[PDB]
RNA sequence: UUCUCAAACUUUAAAUGGGUAAGAAGCCCGGCUCGCUGGUGUGGAGCCGGGCGUGGAAUGCGAGUGCCUAGUGGGCCACUUU
RNA sequence: GCUCAGGGAGGACAGAAACCUCCCGUGGAGCAGAAGGGCAAAAGCUCGCUUGAUCUUGAUUUUCAGUACGAAUACAGACCGU
RNA sequence: GUCUACGGCCAUACCACCCUGAACGCGCCCGAUCUCGUCUGAUCUCGGAAGCUAAGCAGGGUCGGGCCUGGUUAGUACUUGGAUGGGAGACCGCCUGGGAAUACCGGGUGCUGUAGGCU
């Protein structure tokens, strides 16, 4: 069987990026993280203390708990039929905010500009994201010259 | 000695190299795998002829030491000792692994390395012969002698390149006019328009 | 009288039988495993808002 | 006209006298130094067991001493006068320094003991220039420049000038 | 001829350091430690006292870390000090006092406690804390930035700390780097610390090397002679500063005059012109050629 | 410069894959509480009370929840990976 | 507070290797041990002071049945060191 | 046009070499009496202002190395799903979708926040 171990099969994962060692860019020490805001979760290296475990790498919870330098999470590990909604305590470094749910908070706020305006107007606005339609009938110019004929090209080994 | 090549001859396993792990490795038969007149010029061997392999396979050490005799033998016969030159362009990595039966049975059965064999793509070049452009059908005939020491089946092509370079032969003499090429002994220093301008003047003095 | 010494193979078939049942997500969480400091200022929090009952 | 923070001078003199030795030698070649420069000079250990040498890791091998100024200039004028103002080609530094031994102690001015006896030592001096001390900040360090730097031709031509010495081959 | 140590791999292995580390300013070591709030405080902002001592200047500025970079909310500068008093010797303890002072009182201005928290009002040299004062906003509470300053017992970085927390800076801090702590017997004489602070230390050498020789005493004090500094001024020269400063600390910004525009700068070379520099050359080159051969 | 390689090498780097999000528990003003945090009715959280239903991607489908519980815990085969 | 492995150039005895300087030096050293990860004004080297290897509730993570143990992570209350 | 103090992002900023730096700055630079530290006032600390941009620094340069960004390589390699497709196998083709990486050839060569200068 396998070794049992807390850190085995990280040798890339919590492993530092190609040029990018050393020194933690101190922006990741202060950006605030209140309770309900998703982040998403990926093991630095550098800082050994605080790091979530392998299998929480590459997931985003919320945040429930706010301390000194560490936020506990929220996050669904799933163990075989079941999904289990756990609280894990991680510190900053290993966290970085979710763009996921900000295109939602605009599209939110991009909707209520379009309802307020045009609640007395009276022009019915779309609110709902249609998905990609079929493209709709429309004219190709070949504008004077004929389009390129193409034939496929006879083989010929190379090495 | 060692098995038949049916036992060792499709790339069954992942690739297994001598290493610090895969220690206790015997010295493979081929260590010489360019001869001829190796100490040519590009300008004098324009006509290179690669044997090519059709089949992804394993080729044994001692088969490319074979094949590589094989037709150095038909060459000196035809050129002589310096009117060509051979490069084996395989080098046998992979290590084989034996599980002598000498009563342990198939019982902690992981094997000890038995030899060495050149793990082969389909369209990859076993051996080739650059020589002068007079001894096209003695290269032709060098490779085919060469093909019987390997299992699988290998094609006999003729290079459009100039010799061992990677430069096309109905080109060549118009990059050495240019000096974008300069003769470095067997290959040819491909010069572009990206270094200092001193480097530049050097070429043009 | 060696035998089979692991697989996961009927396993997934097993589990979406039932479902893999997401947790039911409740509104109002629990606030064990919030830390004690806090936790203790928002008791007192609560603990007084009878004072500014008349002011709301 | 030169711009006047590019004149050339001693930055340090780094004395050394190595014996190979520990106690009595070692304390006794550390009189030497100490009335020769007016400073106590600083006991280098060993690096690592050499056994051929006779040597062994962290006993003292040598007593070394850095002069700064006035007092460098003072010692380095009775030394090139052992080699009565010459030195060789070779004895000069690609990084524009030079250095050079002498036999021993007795000839710079020291009178000869039966207890202190002779040991030959070791001058080294360290040409510099105005700004050699940004590459030692704590604050805004830096490398001097490929023109601020002394080259072995300007240290040898600075050696000719100043103390009027020939420079000879071999 | 070795191995050459900066190959082409060399470049494309190379990791190059923080731009303010390449340029060595900041420790981001210690930074990390004083600039970052703890995370359950969320844009409390967290702010230090920035001395920076020059050759000739002594910067007090306080900062706060956002994440665009972090924002002086008051600088306080050493050559502003001749409009409080102060003409000659800006980057010694006894103005490094002055500017630690002016920064405490210009920034207890802004924030509408001048009033509230004067602060030592007569400098004694003890060990001095702005304690907060209850129905009143709290002291402004800042850490000390000392750069990479060795922090030996009497460093100038030092003073601008007693010069703030005299100001009303709640500033933590200990005697042991005030000028006068005896390293040997481990006290602390307060009056030692005074004499520098009212910048004794200089008259003391003043009138030395006035009683031994006057080539070395001019050759020192060249713009102590020109400004009219005496010894016997000195301490009377920063009461009179540290009182003025006090009674005005807020700053008069200087006026940005209309600027006629020229480019000292050279620009920067456009591909035409490269690329022809060097069609030029290599024309240059085959005409040096046809002339010679 | 050139030939050839790596399961226990790697600058790059897929396809398949794994999280999360896609609203009323949301948005939005306004006030109250705090012993927490504090230059600062600052910061944060917690409470009340209002006003906002174009229900905010497609498709399909009624869901939620708790007890008691047998048998099983020798497996085997096939595509692809190994 | 320092910079390492290694290299280049010098220097009485001194040589391939003792010591002394200057230069290059992305870590090629070192961090007790296996290997991996991490690390340069440090996590290494050298010094200074020390006992947070102490006292105490809970929560959580890892293996996992989501039980123990071991190990671990974030807090909180003490008392302390620097 | 630009600097300094503190930064954010961390090479489009590095590295080598050369060229030019108005003013303010920033520096080298002059000293050791005080505080402090040393074998050594070089470093460190301190007190200064005779001198100079030589250097650091800034800007610019180079058919620069590197780096960043595209092109090519290439619909190549590999690849989801499919077939009572081929082939003795090895492996290959097609259908249905996805789709790389060098060599090679271009282009770019720091942006920028708060505070305070200078022109």
């Amino acid at each position: 069987t396998n070794t049992k171990g807390k850190r085995r099969g990280t040798r890339y994962m919590f492993s530092r990026p190609f040029r990018k060692h050393g020194v933690v860019p101190l922006a990741t020490y202060m950006r605030i993280y209140k309770k309900g805001d998703i982040v998403d979760i990926k093991g630095m290296g550098t800082v050994q203390k605080g790091m979530p475990h392998k299998c929480y790498h590459g997931k985003t919870g919320r945040v429930y708990n706010v301390t000194q330098h560490a936020v506990g999470i929220v996050v669904n590990k799933q163990v075989k039929g079941k999904i289990l909604a756990k609280r894990i305590n991680v510190r900053i470094e290993h966290i970085k905010h979710s763009k996921s749910r900000d295109s939602f908070l605009k599209r939110v706020k991009e909707n209520d500009q379009k309802k307020k305006e045009a609640k007395e107007k009276g022009t019915w606005v779309q609110l709902k994201r249609q998905p990609a339609p079929p493209r709709e009938a429309h004219f190709v110019r070949t504008n004077g010259k004929e389009p390129e004929l193409l034939e496929p090209i006879p083989y010929e080994f190379m090495a | 000695g060692r098995r038949p090549a049916r036992c060792y001859r499709y790339c069954k396993n992942k690739p297994y190299p001598k290493s610090r792990f895969c220690r206790g490795v015997p010295d493979a038969k081929i260590r010489i795998f360019d001869l001829g007149r190796k100490k040519a010029k590009v300008d004098e061997f324009p006509l290179c002829g690669h044997m090519v392999s059709d089949e992804y396979e394993q080729l044994s050490s001692e088969a490319l030491e074979a094949a590589r005799i094989c037709a150095n033998k038909y060459m000196v016969k035809s050129c002589g000792k310096d009117g060509f030159h051979i490069r084996v362009r395989l080098h046998p990595f992979h290590v084989i692994r034996i599980n002598k039966m000498l009563q342990t049975g198939m019982r902690g059965a992981f094997g000890k390395p038995q030899g060495t064999v050149a793990r082969v793509h389909i369209g990859q070049v076993i051996m080739s012969i650059r020589t002068k452009l007079q001894n096209k059908e003695h290269v032709v005939e060098a490779l085919r002698r060469a093909k019987f020491k390997f299992p699988g089946r290998q094609k006999i092509h003729i290079s459009k390149k100039w010799g061992f370079t990677k430069f096309n032969a109905d080109e060549f003499e118009d990059m050495v006019a240019e000096k974008r090429l300069i003769p470095d002994g067997c290959g040819v220093k491909y010069i572009p328009n990206r270094g200092p301008l001193d480097k530049w003047r050097a070429l043009h003095s | 009288a060696k035998s089979k010494n692991h697989t996961t193979h009927n396993q997934s078939r097993k589990w979406h039988r039932n479902g893999i049942k997401k947790p039911r997500s409740q509104r109002y969480e629990s606030l064990k495993g919030v830390d004690p400091k806090f936790l203790r200022n928002m008791r007192f929090a609560k603990k007084h808002n009878k004072k500014g009952l008349k002011k709301m | 006209k030169e711009n006047p923070m590019r004149e050339l001078r001693i930055r340090k003199l780094c004395l050394n006298i190595c014996v190979g030795e520990s106690g009595d030698r070692l304390t006794r070649a550390a009189k030497v130094l100490e009335q020769l420069t007016g400073q106590t000079p600083v006991f280098s250990k060993a690096r690592y067991t050499v056994r051929s040498f006779g040597i062994r890791r962290n006993e003292k091998i040598a007593v070394h001493c850095t002069v700064r100024g006035a007092k460098a200039e003072e010692i380095l004028e009775k030394g090139l006068k052992v080699r009565e103002y010459e030195l060789r080609k070779n004895n000069f530094s690609d990084t524009g320094n030079f250095g050079f031994g002498i036999q021993e102690h007795i000839d710079l001015g020291i009178k000869y003991d039966p207890s202190i006896g002779i040991y030959g030592l070791d001058f080294y001096v360290v040409l510099g220039r105005p700004g050699f001390s940004i590459a030692d900040k704590k604050r805004r360090t830096g490398c001097i420049g490929a023109k601020h730097r002394i080259s072995k031709e300007e240290a040898m031509r600075w050696f000719q000038q100043k103390y009027d010495g020939i420079i000879l081959p071999g | 001829f070795v191995k050459v140590v900066k190959n082409k791999a060399y470049f494309k292995r190379y990791q190059v350091k923080f731009r303010r580390r390449r340029e060595g300013k900041t420790d981001y070591y210690a930074r990390k430690r004083l600039v970052i709030q703890d995370k359950n405080k969320y844009n409390t902002p967290k702010y230090r006292m920035i001395v920076r001592v020059t050759n000739r200047d002594i910067i007090c500025q306080i900062a706060y870390a956002r994440i665009e970079g972090d924002m002086i909310v008051c600088a306080a500068y050493a050559h502003e000090l001749p409009k409080y008093g102060v003409k000659v010797g800006l980057t010694n303890y006894a103005a490094a006092y002055c500017t630690g002072l002016l920064l405490a009182r210009r920034l207890l201005n802004r924030f509408g406690m001048d009033k509230i928290y004067e602060g030592q009002v007569e400098v004694t040299g003890d060990e001095y804390n702005v304690e907060s004062i209850d129905g009143q906003p709290g002291a402004f509470t800042c850490y000390l930035d000392a750069g990479l300053a060795r922090t030996t017992t009497g460093n100038k970085v030092f003073g601008a700390l007693k010069g703030a927390v005299d100001g009303g800076l709640s500033i933590p801090h200990s005697t042991k780097r005030f000028p006068g702590y005896d390293s040997e017997s481990k006290e602390f004489n307060a009056e030692v610390h005074r004499k520098h602070i009212m910048g004794q230390n200089v008259a003391d050498y003043m009138r030395y090397l006035m009683e031994e020789d006057e080539d070395a005493y001019k050759k020192q004090f060249s713009q102590y002679i020109k400004n009219n500094v005496t010894p016997d001024m000195m301490e009377e020269m920063y009461k009179k500063a540290h009182a003025a400063i006090r009674e005005n600390p807020v700053y008069e910004k200087k006026p940005k005059r209309e600027v006629k525009k020229k480019r000292w700068n050279r620009p920067k070379m456009s591909l035409a012109q490269k690329k022809d520099r060097v069609a030029q050359k290599k024309a240059s080159f085959l005409r040096a050629q046809e002339r010679a051969a």
